[PDB]
């Protein structure tokens, strides 16, 4: 059934973002999430795919979505920052990179990220 | 830990 | 202890740009320039204060010449791909992190560049 | 090695 279903989905939609096939691991996610919405890791991968095609806006909403199933989610938060920061909403992309050392404090990227933005905020 | 890269 | 004047001048800025007066930072580098032209450090000294003004055009100026005088001075080239990046010269900034790893391979910053570029290039 | 936010 469903829920089954979408974990085919994501896998195959994994091993599409693996091979550098954005808009086909695009699909996959985007056809989990159709049969199962309540994944926060489907929304997750899907703004992962997005961001590596400048989907910017897009990869933010999902972000949003996989934090409102799952607050807890590192990669949203590190995602998110990532889509912000390139729509120059710097405080919001700073707070998102900020919220991933809570969750992660050794988390490099963020760390780096941090550095960056305070010529911005 | 986190890779950005990865999916899961 | 007979500092060299240049020197003095160069440590002012350094004690400037510790304490984030940035443009302080950039009138100390600028005299330690005027004492001595041939200096990669005050150069690139400068253009890690000019970064932090959001000063991207300085900056890149500044490293560029920090790389005429001493072409192996790694913070140049990473300096430069970060005023490249905010300039939104990917691939320019992607060739100068790229660089930066050839003289620096274990660089973290430019690793995290490096993967954030990608999408860009 | 070179932290970018250090001056030299």
């Amino acid at each position: 059934g469903n829920m089954e279903a979408s974990e085919v989905m994501k896998e195959k939609g994994n091993a599409a973002y693996k091979g550098k096939q954005w808009n086909k691991a695009v699909n996959f996610y985007t056809e989990a999430i159709k049969l199962n919405g309540a994944n926060a890791t489907y929304y997750c991968n899907r703004a992962a795919a997005f961001l590596e095609l400048c989907c910017f806006q897009q990869a933010e909403q999902d972000c949003t979505k996989a934090m409102l199933i799952d607050k807890k989610n590192v990669k949203a938060y590190l995602r998110r920052g990532t889509a912000r920061e390139e729509l120059v909403r710097y405080k919001e992309a700073a707070a998102d990179f900020r919220h991933a050392l809570v969750l992660e404090p050794q988390n490099k990227t963020a760390k780096v990220a941090e550095k960056r933005l305070r010529k911005h905020i | 830990g986190s890779k950005m890269e990865e999916v899961d």
